[PDB]
């Protein structure tokens, strides 16, 4: 299949507290496999995911210390940044990074992804060239032409055609079935009486993977958009996602109603009713 | 600067038992910035052994955080999210529907 | 594997 490898990184800064907490994610699709907390007692990269377990330690040392010097990194950046905003030195601000690749069924690059937020905006990025950066605003020119002159793109195209492509193939290869093979959702409808004229139809999709899915409801086989309270897809804890939709509908008349779910893991789309 | 409310939502991992052991979860999601208290509560009490997800975030840039418990339902025992957050005047409670 | 870290902002 098409996948993805992502970083995350969030630096908060805390002044008068010591140094900003920098904590990091990172993904493979919507598998979280690895952490680094700069709070924790001793900091280092730990597993979120059995099948990178098997990576040796001088994997786990290596990526440590990468992390350990990117929160100095980020430190000097929140730094920066209120200066080139004219900020008070006394507040507390956020740097978010987001990269990673997306690979074909091949393995392919077919996108790089290097990204940064001041305070919840978008602040600077590699363009899709990966050559090139898109700046915010004045402050963020400044950031363009220091990377501008050290070749900062450079270095990150290597990354991402290169360690990006080649470890999320190493993943992938070592994770098998868990991220190649979807998990289809379980699924269910249950019925809430409202009142002896309305009642609600739910329909459930649990523990399936990944978290992309559409759930409609349907009477007579036409969509019923405007009427449907969906929630947002959420997290089982599990590693599994989880979603339902509901329609409020006069009470005999449940069997109009079919829920239809479609999910990379179903062999076919399916047709749900109150039963 | 950006601040964004949090979405809440409280559910269990599995369809509720009374008597099975299960997760109680609570997910806080869209917000901005990432400082926010979320506690789990047992009949209005502060769950002490609350776990939490590592902080991560949306390609919109704003977090989402899982706060989850080892419980067993029952008949009786109400469950909710409590959650405190800059763009809240006041903490928001989130009951535990086993329906929802 | 993150990347290497390079320069601050």
């Amino acid at each position: 299949g098409s996948h993805s490898m992502r970083y995350f990184y969030t630096s908060v800064s805390r002044p008068g507290r010591g140094e900003p907490r920098f904590i990091s994610v990172g993904y493979v699709d919507d598998t979280q496999f690895v952490r680094f907390d700069s709070d924790a007692a001793s900091p280092r990269e730990e597993p979120r995911a059995p099948w990178i377990e098997q990576e040796g330690p001088e994997y786990w040392d290596r990526n440590t210390q990468i992390y350990k010097a990117q929160a100095q990194t980020d430190r000097e950046s929140l730094r920066n940044l209120r200066g080139y905003y004219n900020q008070s030195e006394a507040g507390s601000h956020t740097l978010q990074s987001m990269y990673g690749c997306d690979v074909g069924p091949d393995g392919r690059l077919l996108r790089g992804h290097d990204q940064y937020a001041y305070d919840g905006k978008d602040y600077i990025a590699l363009n899709e060239d990966l050559r090139s950066w898109t700046a915010a605003d004045t402050a963020a020119q400044i950031t363009q032409r220091k990377w501008e002159a050290a070749r900062e793109a450079e270095q990150r195209r290597a990354y991402l055609e290169g360690e990006c492509v080649e470890w999320l193939r190493r993943y992938l290869e070592n994770g098998k079935d868990k991220l190649e093979r979807a998990d289809p959702p379980k699924t269910h409808v249950t019925h809430h009486p409202i009142s002896d004229h309305e009642a609600t139809l739910r329909c459930w999709a649990l523990g399936f993977y990944p978290a992309e899915i559409t759930l409609t409801w349907q009477r007579d086989g036409e969509d019923q958009t405007q009427d449907t309270e969906l929630v947002e897809t959420r997290p089982a804890g599990d590693r599994t996602f989880q979603k339902w939709a509901a329609v409020v509908v006069p009470s005999g008349e449940e069997q109009r109603y079919t829920c239809h779910v479609q999910h990379e893991g179903l062999p076919k789309p399916l047709t749900l009713r109150w039963e | 600067m950006i601040q964004r409310t949090p979405k809440i939502q409280v559910y269990s991992r599995h369809p509720a038992e009374n008597g099975k052991s299960n997760f109680l979860n609570c997910y806080v999601s869209g917000f901005h910035p990432s400082d926010i208290e979320v506690d789990l509560l047992k009949n209005g009490e502060r769950i002490e052994k609350v776990e939490h997800s590592d902080l991560s975030f949306s390609k919109d840039w704003s977090f989402y955080l899982l706060y989850y418990t080892e419980f067993t339902p029952t008949e009786k025992d109400e469950y909710a999210c409590r959650v405190n957050h800059v763009t809240l005047s006041q903490p928001k409670i989130v009951k535990w529907d086993r329906d929802m | 594997e993150p990347r290497s870290p390079s320069h601050s902002m």
